[PDB]
């Protein structure tokens, strides 16, 4: 009931923090790339497809991955192993019932053994101390969506597409806290769809003008222009299902009238 | 787990056995929960994944504290404070002469506490029920077992097959609502305290049809003047049966004005006018409640 | 899918 909207979105704002991965971590990592983690990301989108999955089960498992590999070094043969027992763990955190586990052997083409899996799982819950229910870009979009003078389903679908593009590039994307993000996939659906900007209602809200904005915006409207010639693709794939009014078919504003 | 002694066994929660157990290092006694865990095929269960993070997160004196997880190749341990009894055995041994007044007060208010300090952090218990709520010698309730509990930063999907309860399960989850709200709580909280002033189960049903005409034969049959939107939930039927409403004075005798008001406004129909937590917590029964001791 |  609307009694705790603002406390809710005050304790996001508090764990979102406390969840954060390391900015810098894949500079410290031998092995791997950001690149391996953006077709890492790119193949659970198609995989929360596959299996019917809640779009905040991806953010999750996300999350699960970055701080995981913000302190554990990983050789890339192992990375997929890392990311299959992180969209276990997320499904089984935010599904209704998660796929089996033999599920997720088949997904990685049996490369590893349901063993494997399930000692990655209980690495997994080691390293993040069991703290698994992480604010994500996806909940704070929907609180925001609260605030639409009226509701417009394009605006909330291209806002979410938005949100997913960030979560397959490191760079720029870690540096900035979910709130943010959201801010600015709000803004920026808004201002595509209709022309309008972040609402003074969110201004007080989140005490985020749309100046403050400003950074993460002219980051995600590059990624949101250059999106088509990305070499990952399935998020486009995914928002062009009539579920989400083609939005990603909606043509991107060469200018933020900033 | 060396530094711990077994001293019997207390209970079982959602996937694993509770026992009483003495750290012998510092003589503290604890509730252990040994998960049930299959390490070859299905891993850590959901219940034992939600009941750490959210426990974790929560920090309260009516919410069972998780004091250390005990987590090894074969098995995982959750530690909690110790607790004495459950609700629903200790209204078992009240019965004939009933729980006092006072302390049904008492313990209203305090698991309206924790219950509005698991909502303004998002967390949906989900399954209130005597069972799950634990009481000290010192006059203390505390919420427990929250394996069935959900963040509720993005709204929880209702279950197509529920397996929460049907005695203390909202009348929109059985009328086929397709999301929870912390309402659902509110109406199992409002049933449990009317469950300590009569003594019995407020609506005792056998199967779903059965539980919302139980609720409809107490509380009226609903409709849109009362319910807006109710005649077109996935589950109503033009057929139901019309009961009236029933004077609280009959449903719950005992209790006086002010505790047949919050009652009616804990189990509201509608989900959006069902009172909060909160809010429940200024309503005037409240205002000489006491902190008496249980006779266990 | 194999994967790097
Ligand atoms: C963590 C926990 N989950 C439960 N479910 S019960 C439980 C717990 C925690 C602390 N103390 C107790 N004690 C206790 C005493 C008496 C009865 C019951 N019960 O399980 O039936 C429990 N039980």
């Amino acid at each position: 009931v609307p009694d705790y909207h603002e406390d809710i979105h005050t304790y996001l704002r508090e764990m979102e923090v406390k969840c954060k991965p390391k900015v810098g971590y894949m500079k410290k990592q031998p092995d791997i790339t950001n690149s391996m983690r953006a077709i890492l990301v790119d193949w659970l989108v198609e995989v929360g497809e596959e299996y019917k999955l809640q779009n905040e089960t991806l953010h999750l498992a996300v999350n699960y991955i970055d701080r995981f590999l913000s302190s554990m070094s990983v050789l890339r043969g192992k990375l997929q192993l890392v990311g299959t027992a992180a969209m276990l763990l997320a499904s089984k955190f935010e599904e209704i019932y998660p796929p089996e586990v033999a599920e997720f052997v088949y997904i990685t083409d049996d490369t590893y053994t349901k063993k494997q899996v399930l000692r990655m799982e209980h690495l997994v819950l080691k390293v993040l101390t069991f703290d698994l229910a992480a604010p994500t870009v996806n909940q704070f979009l929907t609180q925001y969506f609260l605030h639409q003078q009226p509701a417009n389903c394009k605006v909330e679908s291209l806002a979410m597409f938005l949100g997913e593009l960030s979560l397959i590039d490191a760079d720029p994307y870690l540096k900035y806290l979910p709130s943010v993000i959201a801010g600015a996939a709000f803004h920026l659906a808004l201002y595509t769809v209709t022309g309008q900007s972040w609402p003074e209602s969110l201004i007080r809200k989140t005490g985020y003008t749309l100046e403050s904005l400003k950074p993460c915006l002219m980051d995600l409207h590059q990624t949101y222009l250059k999106a088509p010639q990305h070499a990952q693709q399935s998020i486009r794939e995914k928002y062009k299902n009539s579920k989400y009014h083609g939005v990603s078919l909606l043509n991107p504003p060469e200018t933020l009238n900033l | 787990m060396e530094n711990f002694q077994k001293v019997e066994k207390i209970g079982e929660g959602t996937y694993g056995v509770v026992y009483k157990a003495r750290n012998k290092l510092t003589g503290e006694v604890v509730a252990l929960k040994k998960i049930r865990l299959d390490t070859e095929t299905e891993g850590v269960p959901s219940t034992a994944i939600r009941e750490i993070s959210l426990l974790k997160e929560l920090n309260h004196p009516n919410i069972v504290k998780l004091l250390d997880v005990i987590h090894t190749e074969n098995k995982l341990y959750l530690v909690f404070e110790f607790l004495h009894q459950d609700l629903k055995k200790f209204m078992d041994a009240s019965a004939l002469t009933g729980i006092p007044l006072p302390l049904i007060k008492s313990y209203l208010f305090q698991l309206l506490q924790g219950l509005a300090f698991c909502h303004s952090h998002r967390v949906l218990h989900r399954d209130l029920k005597p069972q799950n709520l634990l009481i000290n010698t010192e006059g203390a309730i505390k919420l427990a077992d929250f394996g069935l509990a959900r963040a509720f930063g993005v709204p929880v999907r209702t279950y197509t097959h529920e397996v929460v309860t049907l005695w203390y399960r909202a009348p929109e989850i059985l009328l086929g609502c397709k999301y929870y709200s912390t309402a659902v709580d509110i109406w199992s909280l409002g049933c449990i305290f009317a469950e300590m002033v009569t003594r019995r189960a407020l609506f005792p049903g056998d199967s779903e049809i059965d539980q919302l005409f139980r609720i409809f034969r107490t509380l009226g049959t609903p409709d849109e003047v009362v319910w807006p939107g109710v005649t077109s939930m996935p589950d109503y039927k033009p057929s139901f049966p019309k009961w009236a409403r029933q004077d609280f004075s009959k449903v719950v005798p005992p209790l006086d004005e002010d505790g047949r008001s919050l009652l009616s406004q804990m189990l509201h129909y509608d989900p959006n006018k069902r009172i909060s937590a909160k809010a429940a917590l200024a309503h005037p029964f409240f205002q000489d409640v006491t902190k008496p001791v249980p006779h266990l | 899918r194999r994967x790097f």
